[PDB]
């Protein structure tokens, strides 16, 4: 059948390569919209220009919500379902099961592709949160329906070659990986309720013409269960790649097995009990259970802490072998020539900053000094167009080949970081701005440009946007040239592909056995973690769905 | 170096959880502290209390733009803000300074923000819900008023005042 | 060797901006009381 038998020894590098295809293009779609929106909270309209280039927008604010879905929603979605089940596959040498493997990638497909259709036609320009009682295209609301849905599918591919595994290696532990993504793929179960109960009784038979009306409390509420998980639905990965993968690249090993078991563990316990950070300055939602939720915010820092600690160490580590010496001497020894190494790495300076805003908009009421401030774009382009995305675009090198086949010579290697070197200092300088007007009180979420004389002390924050604008323009178009280029310039040369991926591995210890041993409680933990929710959201959650308060639709643009 | 090195990092990573799960309380606690005292009004009221915003610009005290500033303590002021498909009813809001302004706002439309500018008053207005919030601007003049959140192509644009008498 | 000296320089690092954010807030807050 195959003038490549490379996909019939394993095609998890056939429905995988598709996953991150599909996700690399949503980043590069969505993503277009950036520098655009950039110059805007840069106080220069360029959408005159942008609108005549892509003739199809007619908002600024139907952009946002390209950039919105097509980054945040699919990217990272797919993104996910690419590493989290490939990676766990080979760390096995298991093939997943293929029907579903198969089919989850037609879900994904077959959903942007019905989505993104209304989308582009302006019929939808309600946001990546679909606020109600803004009211969105029947065929928006069926997108991330089945879309979001694909991660249901893929949930069983993991807890499939769970079962399989331990049938077969019976009464030996959980090797790494597949433990981590065991339980990243149990709590993204517990939050694919929020907006899975959203989507089901309320949004779709409102959008479908089978109500007049919505409770947007109730319907923010379902939302922000699901929508905070999913930032650590779009971190984990990242936090796997960073964990298993980086300190080889990086020319060491990971310092410890369980450290990075634990770090997941507070995740499938902490991720879903915590959407009313969110949700601080609703109303109708009692004060106490947002200080609640706000130490339970608290509490899920304290993994990315330790992370912090146990990352830090192994590249120390690493950097000492690579005879680093001085306090510091330990950072230049590692591979600043590997873009594999750098993107992740630069995500990770970026991460301390967006971390202690996390923290910051953590604590219930130092929410109201910048919540809805472009403080919000701010933190959130650290942790997610940048950490997420760097880790992601950074994958390129040691997946990219892993998976086609396909080198990458030194020009490659040269681009590499032009683009990666660039895309970190854009998303450096335009932090600053961002988080700076966000103090001005700049709102998020606006055209600002248009009303170009409202906010004159933002004067200044805002070049800092202008200038982020050409910057990150100036890489996404070296990252184009750097995808299409390690795509499709044909070095489909036989060898090399054929792999484990560069696992590291571990020291160990005696303490490690008996800590590995009850972390290894999946059922067990996937329950604390299932009291945890219905304890926290449920009091709150009954009593709304008394008071549900239903009111009309609108269309608003 | 190297599973003796390992060691070390167990009891490092101790402390790391130590210090850190520390200034976390130290938090949780300075956190309290403002729980505790006046600048805890710009914290929504708990209570639902609910409305029907097709009606509400047309009975109700946000009908009436003119009678919205009702005195209710011999210092305490309610507002009845409307907050709407693309202003502030009404505009502007005239209170007195040094004393308690207790913000009663609702959507006749689509969801918006207040965020009182300069002032922590900064809360989600939704269709058919009152969010309501206490504030003393002790010290007078011209407050924006801006809508902090996406509503349609009048966000951008969506200011108002407050005047506080001198 | 003995020691993870540079791991700490990064957390102490990752703290003080933690605190450097935070307490600048929070007197934001105040500043708005
Ligand atoms: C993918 C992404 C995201 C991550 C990850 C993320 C992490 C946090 N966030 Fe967040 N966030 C909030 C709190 C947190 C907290 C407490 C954390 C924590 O999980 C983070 C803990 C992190 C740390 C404690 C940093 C650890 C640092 C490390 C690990 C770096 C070490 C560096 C090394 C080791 C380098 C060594 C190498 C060398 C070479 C030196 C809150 C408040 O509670 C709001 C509400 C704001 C509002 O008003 O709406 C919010 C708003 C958002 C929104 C806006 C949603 C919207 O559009 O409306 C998004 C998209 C987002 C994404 C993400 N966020 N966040
Ligand atoms: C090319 C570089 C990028 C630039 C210049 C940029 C710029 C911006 C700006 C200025 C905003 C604020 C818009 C507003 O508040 O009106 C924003 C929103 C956003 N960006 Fe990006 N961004 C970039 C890349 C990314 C990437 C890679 C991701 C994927 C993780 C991403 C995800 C988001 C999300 C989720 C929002 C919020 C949408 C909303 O407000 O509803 N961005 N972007
Ligand atoms: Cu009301 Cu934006
Ligand atoms: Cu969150």
């Amino acid at each position: 059948s195959e003038i490549s038998r490379v996909y019939e020894a394993y095609p998890e590098k056939k429905a995988t390569l598709y996953f991150l295809v599909l996700g690399f293009l949503a980043l590069i779609v969505g993503s277009l919209f950036g520098p655009f929106q950039a110059l805007n909270y840069g106080n220069v309209d360029a959408y005159p220009l942008l609108k005549r280039l892509l003739p199809f927008v007619q908002s600024y604010y139907q952009g946002l919500t390209l950039h919105g879905v097509l980054n945040a929603i699919v990217f990272t979605q797919l993104f996910a379902q690419a590493i989290m089940v490939y990676l766990p596959a080979r760390e096995l040498n298991m093939r997943p099961n293929m029907g579903l493997m198969w089919l989850s990638w037609w879900m994904a497909f077959i959903g942007l592709v019905v989505a993104a259709l209304p989308l582009l036609a302006n019929e939808a320009t309600v946001l990546y949160t679909f606020y109600p009682p803004l009211k969105g295209h029947w065929a928006f609301y069926l997108g991330a329906s089945v879309f979001v849905l694909s991660t249901w599918v893929s949930i069983y591919i993991v807890l499939d070659l769970w079962r399989r595994w331990k049938a077969a290696n019976p009464g030996k532990v959980t090797p790494l990986v597949t433990y981590m993504a065991v339980v990243f793929w149990l709590m993204w179960f517990l939050a694919s309720l929020g907006l899975v109960l959203e989507a089901v009784l309320f949004l779709l038979p409102w959008s479908f013409g089978l109500v007049e009306g919505v409770d947007p409390l109730v319907a923010r509420t379902l939302f922000w269960w699901t929508g905070h998980p999913i930032v650590y639905f779009w971190l984990l990965p990242a936090y796997a790649i960073i964990y298993t993968i980086l300190p080889k690249q990086a020319g060491g090993r990971l310092v410890s097995d369980p450290m990075a078991r634990l770090a997941f563990l507070l995740f499938l316990l902490l991720s879903t009990p915590v959407g009313f950070h969110h949700q601080f300055a609703d109303p109708g939602i009692d004060p106490t259970w947002k200080m609640i939720h706000s130490v339970l915010t608290l509490f899920v820092a304290v993994p990315s802490l330790m992370t912090a600690f146990t990352v830090a160490a192994s590249l120390e580590f690493a950097g000492r072998l690579r005879g680093g010496r001085g306090l510091f001497g330990w950072i230049r020894a590692l591979p600043w020539d590997n873009p594999a190494f750098v993107a992740p790495v630069l995500g990770l300076l970026g991460f301390i900053p967006g971390g202690a805003g996390g923290i910051v908009n953590a604590s219930f009421t130092l929410d109201y000094v910048v919540h809805n401030t472009a403080w919000v774009p701010g933190h959130f382009h650290l942790q997610v167009a940048s950490l997420v995305t760097l880790t992601a675009m950074g994958s390129l090198y040691w997946l990219l080949p892993n998976l086609t086949g396909k080198p990458i010579s030194d020009a490659q290697r040269r681009l590499g970081l032009a683009v990666v070197w660039l895309w970190f200092l854009g998303m450096m300088i335009m932090a600053v701005g961002l988080h700076w007007a966000g103090l001005l009180n700049v709102p998020r979420r606006a055209y600002i440009a248009q009303v170009p004389d409202a906010y004159p002390h933002a004067a200044v924050p805002m070049v800092f946007n202008v200038l982020a604008g050409i910057v990150l323009l100036v890489a996404l178009l070296l990252f184009i040239y750097g995808l299409f280029s390690v795509l499709l310039s044909r070095e489909r040369k036989p060898e090399l592909a054929e792999a484990p991926l560069p696992f590291a591995e571990v020291i160990s210890g005696p303490e490690d056995r008996r800590l590995v041993l009850a972390m290894d409680r999946i059922g067990f933990w996937f329950a604390v973690a299932a009291i945890l929710v219905v304890l926290a959201y449920g009091p709150t959650l009954v009593q709304l769905f008394g008071h549900l308060n239903p009111v009309p639709g609108w269309r608003l643009w | 170096d190297q599973h003796k090195a390992h060691k070390a990092i167990l009891a490092y990573e101790k402390g790391w959880l130590a210090f850190s799960l520390a200034m976390l309380f130290v938090f949780i606690a300075l956190i309290a502290y403002t729980l505790a005292t006046h600048t805890a009004g710009v914290i929504p009221a708990g209570k639902l209390e609910r409305v029907d915003p097709t009606t509400v610009r047309q009975e109700g005290p946000w009908a009436d733009p003119a009678q919205a500033v009702v005195q209710t303590g011999p210092n305490q002021y309610t507002v009845y803000v409307l907050a709407f498909a693309f202003g502030y009813q009404p505009n502007p809001i005239e209170v007195p300074q040094g004393a308690e302004i207790v913000f009663k706002i609702t959507s006749p439309d689509v969801i918006h923000g207040f965020h009182v500018e300069g002032t922590n008053i900064n809360v989600e207005v939704l269709p058919g819900e009152v969010s309501t919030v206490r504030y003393t601007f002790k010290r007078p003049g011209e407050y924006r008023i801006i809508c902090n959140q996406y509503c349609g192509l009048g966000h951008q644009n969506m200011f108002g005042t407050i005047v506080v008498k001198e | 060797e003995e020691k993870p000296k540079g791991a700490l320089a990064v957390i102490l690092v990752l703290t003080l901006t933690i605190l450097v954010f935070w307490l600048g807030v929070y007197a934001v807050f105040f500043a708005r009381g």
